[PDB]
């Protein structure tokens, strides 16, 4: 784990990916790794991995599920808490997606 | 433009350690708390000692401090002990009308952790409404199923359409929102003037 | 490796391609406007590019269901069953540019909210090359004529030779095609349906000699 | 250019009806019955004289004639009472260890009633490794409702991804196969910057 | 319970809406010169089916395509009040049916 | 019903459909038009109906619906495995799709 | 209160103090000014306010007491863990001196 | 990083770590070398630490459970911002008996002190330390020495006095950080003259 | 002008021989000389031929007239009753902090069982006066730390803030110029840290 | 015993003793010697020995024993109240010292 | 129980330990012509008492001074071991005792 | 405002101080070292400063107890009883500088782990003046010569004026005497008792063994 929530912005979901759950059966991960736009290819921030879970008990798309289909679908700038909690993903540590809302303009995603 | 303020109930009893605001609830904003002045009554009065806490975009200097909101940057003080959150619905107490808003395109999506799927209905390139819809919780959970696959249909088509909103459920899930955000009941595809508007 | 030979369906016979080659509809170099359709688009067509592939595969799975759907029409008493198609063997030169590596670079460019990720996903599976302003008939090697009969199940393949082709040793431009920011609205990668095919390469292929269902990619690729 | 034999175990006591291989099996092809000599072998002993027996692409001759395996066209065999079926799912025993394949793109799917969904990951034209999903059986039966929906999205966009597969369940969908087939346990879109294929 | 049968219509409208206290969607099928077919599905009462979903999908599918559609359409008990959609088919894609 | 099972190769699933099954309330058919490559439009292969059975108890897509929506979509020569029984689709009888498996090339689909 | 503990090297105790309790009336405040050697005038570890509680049940100086006492008088450098509580020391907030340690040189003390 | 430095043994260890970088009373926060130096503590973590936990030491952190037990540098409370931080017990019954042990020419150096806990000193002759002892009102065999002892410590260390120092080993303190020298419960402290019996 | 301690004060039965009983001090001549009231209560008190002690005089009957006569300190002791006053006064007053800056602890008191004084000057001039007593007071059980701080900054001379409580008044200084209140707290000065 | 209080102005405390009480075993005595500044060694106010009492049931140091410490070390005058009680010290009678006040000036030490 | 009173020594050794369960200060008084005088106090029998803790406050305080002391000792009931201290001065500040 | 007189206590007599003056024992201009005390212990004495006081209330007091223990001797049967005490009004200039003015500024310059606190508290108690190398007799003005007889009780007090004085419009240095940072092991700051009084202030005055101890091991009481 993270100590604190860290809020990334301008992000952009470069690609998407689904595995299994290693704590629970009953669980799934919906995984991704995001972009900050104009961050440097050297930087951490320009390909930062992130988990979430879904419920495999209950039937559909949650939320999350729908929005990330949809902004990974047309690339939209990204304003997300990811932590404190980390996944497993690709055998290397990914923040846990708690939220996310898409960047209005300059005020909500400087 | 002036923004929502939610009101003082919205408040969580208790707030929340790693900048880690509960599923449905949401950090607290400068703006909002500014323009609260029954917030900022409520935290005097409780607030105590040399204590700051945090707030999504800046910090609240309470008890012996006096309560000074200073500005800072999103989640710029999460590393503190405790965040402000708040509940992000509310039992309106409103009838179950229909209202509705035409020409709109949705933008501008929003969704967290066991909560709602929400968007932005816009028109001449400024917010109308906020609509929100969730298999969760509220009165319309059972037509989330349904919502989802029209309003992915026309956010990513760019649709204009008719969006139907229930006033009983209001939301604050988006920060500084200078919109209303109520509970989805309805999306329609239709030419002008017509019937299944 | 660059590839010295690109393919081309189209609805044109050789006696006017093979004398007049294939000229682009306008001077819009914008790479995403390409790529996404838009610049292909019915009374929006200003493409300054010729839509090749450098597989042939892909080219003869196209004219393959434009004939079914000639078929399909007959059964539906919309069409005498009868179809015409040509895949032309283009010899490419510098003035070819790989659609997949020219988005790649526009991306590189102006960052990823800049792009539409079906519009690259299109552009690798299509094996697209885009030949800047025009083809001329030089570069036009041989064609293959495919004629069916609907209502017989007939099908006819007769290949053509260009007298006006000039042999060269020469292969499509290594480099990607490099152009300024899209500043018009982009709502999705425009695709022509059943097979999904891109918006430029079904449109130029299409001559009248019932308009083109174009639809966003992005609002099928997932299911509903 | 060998081709997976299904293991003697598999070869269904009770066969189809007239082509019609219940759910969960599928017909058996010549080559398949002509790289395995142990199943032949068993089919020597339990095959009484003058009986005919139908394959997806050819007939088998009775004791009486010799075991013989004659060729056919797809479905000629299928006029024929009995027909000889193979039980498609096969518990390997192996461990539940993580496999992936990378650069893979999703092609020639499969499916049959209340049974898997299958798929062709190949690699530069060439076919690297099959992957099945079902609601109906299986460990990983549960996750089928999501992985069919990122499956159906790279199948139809023709997106590059890394394939993981649990080797613990061998399945025999795909007839004469030159790949081997496992269950479906994760899809990860290839990200090169983010060292993903 | 008369029903009527469409063909190489278009989805023109598609709506998703609250009727009292069922959800209610309903689609306008549209043929150059020809009066608008107005077809719409409840989940009244309904019983756990997957036949509202599975419709409504189908419906946004034959919609997000452009395709033509043919549509068997139940007459309401109610006059001036859409039909019931009980049977949904897209046509060829760039084609018709036939 | 037809005696026994049709394997109909290089076939593109034309159109889809949607219908009740009348014998089952709990299940419904999803239907469709298949016809063959290159064949003659008066010939019965060029217009090969097909229906396969769908449980309304369960929620989602099953493997047969997810496959028929992407071979429609993408017109994927197929090998469908047709009969015995037969179902009622616009008033005339349809072949049960119980299996069908995409064509790899001219081996395995002649 | 602070989120965590400060460790503070390299602080001569400048100054000290003592006061009441406030929320405790059976206990009081030994309290004192601490400042970082070869620090900026203007930087706040320049003087850093602390304060320890002392139990008035208990007569006699506890260890903390004398360790501060003979510091203070002989000016030498220390590792302060101060917080993550903070007491009222002259109206201003003070760190909780939670635990004490002398230099021993640069390894310790950087 | 520094061997050769004093280990607390697997026992000192507390059963749950410590928010804040906040160790309890009567406990520290464990070292980079002293768990470097420990065996037995590196292998009790691998065995109870899961998940992709990252743990505060003093000056550093310990990457456990899927990490697989990797071992950081730091700064001093570097990482007490962490969740969770190591902590290690300081007094420990040794057991041993209760005979008299001193050290002659030594000079009271390096106090320490913290809350609800005793007040040490290092005993040191030619620059380099021999033994650290302490004192404490508030728990230990010899609890009631404390208000003597204090001002007999405070006394040789203002003024530089170099004395016999005298300690009992039935008691163990791991209140320095990567000691070179062992700690022990203090018993006497002498101002005398070379081969005196006031010593 | 000296402070003047009330009249609820004055020891109804007084000291013996110079021996004000422990908490009571010796009354003055000016100390009785600014008090009217006290003046007023004597002469009701006093029978005829009576002679009376105070520290620094003599107080002689109503037979004389209620005469306060000078005398050097004590030489009014030899006589059977002395004029003694209870050294400590509840004020009333709110249990507020105060405060003085850049003050140095000099003149020390002490008595059997009582309290420990300083007297904090500024400038060579008397501020305030501040005691502390283990035996009686609100701030009784700060007396053992208070003491130790208290001694050191009279050693050394380091100048201090001095804290005190209005809420018990004490005249244990005779004839003072300055207010005595007890010890709260001490903070030696600390000009780059804001205090002095 | 002595018939009544003495007060001797500008006295400093020479020396500081401890020794036993002879009455009460629970109690002790402080004592000292006292002189007179400015007197003839002859004269008996050059050398007066006091005592005061110390309860040996009570934890820690008396107002008297503080003030005592101080004044010694530093020398400084005092009105001292002795008597009428005489205690032992060194074999000798020593004034029972029940007050003391260091000297303002030459008003209240003369 | 017999007692010496000595005078004008200076405090040269001073040592706190523990003598078995008891805890035990000893001082050394010296004197340039004169033997080295040898006193110690006890715990012992001051378990109660603040006796232990005041003279032993007190022999700091002499050591601390370097001041010159006058005390009187008790004599041990066995020969060689230091005496009981009963009684401590410290004499005049760079001074002496008369 | 710097002051143009300061004082000092001494025991040699105006005869002596009028025709010589005042000399540092050594060139040792360490400020830290002198108001410790180290410069100025017996056998290690190479202090450069002569410690003077602005106070002559400050000198005076320390002559009054100097008397005293003469008496305090006469009564131990150690001396006659009799003293004589001198305290010299001198006139400063650039040449003295503050002590405490000179302390903090060499705490300011190398650190605060690098001096005392009761050093600094000594210095500005004394009210200390420490002028450099030599105090010259054209700056001595004036004596208070006080004799004392134990026996009697009697004080008598006597003024005498220097001839070799030359006045002049001079005071003390208004900035602080700055020197090198002391690599010498200083444990405390040395001071006499009853009353504390630096060791440089009270050796300079002793003329022909002065118990010297640490100000830290008596400031706190035990």
């Amino acid at each position: 784990d993270v100590p604190y929530v860290l809020v990334k912005t301008n992000m952009v979901v470069t690609s998407v990916a689904m595995k299994p759950y290693e704590v629970t059966p009953t669980r799934m991960l919906v995984c991704g790794i995001a972009a900050k736009l104009g961050a440097a290819a050297s930087s951490p921030d320009a390909h930062v991995p992130f988990c979430f879970g879904k419920d495999l008990k209950r039937p559909g798309s949650s939320p999350m599920e729908v929005m990330l289909r949809a902004v990974f679908m047309q690339q939209r700038p990204l304003r997300m808490f990811l932590g404190p909690k980390q996944l497993t993903f690709e055998g290397k540590p990914a923040l846990e997606l708690i939220r996310m809302v898409e960047c209005s303009g300059k005020q909500d995603c400087p | 433009p002036g923004i929502v303020i939610p009101p003082q109930e919205q408040i969580t009893q208790h707030g929340s350690p790693y900048g880690r605001c509960a599923n449905k609830t949401r950090a607290l904003t400068v703006a909002e708390l500014r323009g609260s002045g029954d917030l900022q009554e409520y935290l005097r009065h409780v607030t105590r000692g040399w204590s700051i806490f945090a707030l999504y975009d800046g910090t609240y200097l309470g008890g012996e401090y006096g309560g000074v909101i200073k500005d800072g940057t999103p989640g710029g003080a999460f590393d503190l002990k405790t965040t402000f959150c708040i509940m992000t619905t509310r039992n309106t107490g409103q009838p179950a009308t229909d209202h509705y808003y035409s020409n709109v395109t949705a933008t501008r999506l929003l969704s967290s952790t066991n909560s709602r799927l929400c968007a932005v209905f816009v028109r001449s390139g400024q917010p109308v409404i906020g609509a929100c819809t969730s298999p969760y919780d509220g009165k319309y959970w059972s037509m989330y199923s349904r919502l989802r696959k029209m309003l992915y249909l026309i956010y990513v088509a760019g649709i204009s359409v008719r969006v139907h909103v229930s006033k009983e459920e209001q939301y604050y899930d988006y920060e500084d929102a200078t919109f209303e955000t109520y509970a989805l009941t309805g999306i329609s595809i239709c030419n002008p003037g017509s019937s299944l508007c | 490796d660059p590839p010295a030979t690109v393919y081309k369906y189209d609805s044109r016979p050789p006696e006017d391609v093979f004398q007049n080659g294939f000229t682009a509809w306008g001077n819009n170099d914008n790479v995403l406007e390409h790529l996404t359709g838009r610049s292909c688009q019915v009374g929006s067509s200003n493409s300054a590019f010729v839509s090749t592939s450098s597989s042939r595969r892909y080219t003869e799975v196209y004219l393959e269901h434009r004939m079914q759907e000639a078929v399909e029409a007959e059964r539906a008493g919309r069409g005498t069953g009868h179809f015409i198609g040509y895949i032309y063997e283009v010899r490419a030169d510098n003035n070819f540019y790989g659609a997949a590596s020219s988005y790649f670079e526009y991306v590189d460019t102006y960052g990823d909210n800049a792009g539409r990720i079906l519009a690259g996903a299109l552009a690798t599976y299509q094996s697209g090359y885009l030949a800047h302003r025009r083809i001329p008939p030089e570069n036009i090697r041989r064609v293959t004529r495919v004629y069916h009969n609907g209502i017989t199940g007939e099908t006819t393949t007769t290949e053509y030779s260009n007298a006006r082709y000039v042999s060269q040793q020469t292969r499509a431009n290594p480099n990607p095609y490099t152009s300024r920011r899209s500043v018009a609205s982009i709502v999705g990668t425009l695709v022509r349906m059943a097979p999904v095919v891109g918006a430029c390469m079904a449109r130029q292929a299409e001559s009248s000699e019932e308009a083109m269902v174009l639809v966003y990619y992005e609002s099928i690729a997932y299911s509903f | 250019p060998g081709i997976v034999i299904p293991p003697k175990a598999l070869f269904t006591q009770q066969g189809g009806a007239y082509g019609r291989c219940p759910n969960g099996t599928r017909a058996l092809t010549v080559a398949e019955l002509r790289g395995n000599a142990e199943l032949q072998t068993y089919l020597r002993q339990i095959t009484p004289g003058w009986s005919i027996y139908g394959l997806y692409d050819g007939t088998y001759l009775g004791q009486a004639y010799g075991g013989i395996i004659k060729d056919a066209p797809p479905g000629a065999g299928f006029i024929y009472r009995e027909t000889f079926c193979i039980t498609t799912i096969y518990k390997t025993g192996q461990p539940a260890a993580d496999h992936y394949y990378s650069k893979v793109t999703a092609t020639r799917l499969l499916a049959s009633t209340n049974s898997r969904l299958c798929a062709v990951f190949v690699r530069d034209g060439q076919s690297v490794i099959g992957a099945c999903a079902s609601p109906y059986e299986g460990r990983y039966r549960d996750m089928y409702d999501a992985l069919r929906r990122l499956l159906y999205m790279i199948y139809m966009s023709g997106l590059a991804v890394r394939v993981h597969v649990s080797k613990e369940e061998q399945y025999y969908d795909y007839e004469d196969a030159t790949f081997q087939t496992y269950a479906l346990t994760g899809i990860s879109l290839c990200n090169p910057a983010a060292s993903i294929c | 319970l008369p029903t009527h049968l469409y063909k190489n219509f278009t989805v023109q409208e598609l709506a998703l809406k609250l009727k009292g206290k069922n959800q209610e969607f309903c689609l306008t099928a549209f043929m150059s010169g020809r009066s608008l077919v107005r077809a719409c599905l409840s989940d009244a009462g309904h019983e756990h089916d997957t036949w509202f979903d599975t419709m409504l999908g189908f419906a946004i599918s034959a919609y997000a395509l452009k395709s033509r559609i043919a549509l068997t359409v139940e007459d309401s008990p109610y006059p001036g009040t859409p039909g019931d959609l009980l049977e949904l088919q897209i046509c060829p894609l760039n084609g018709y049916c036939e």
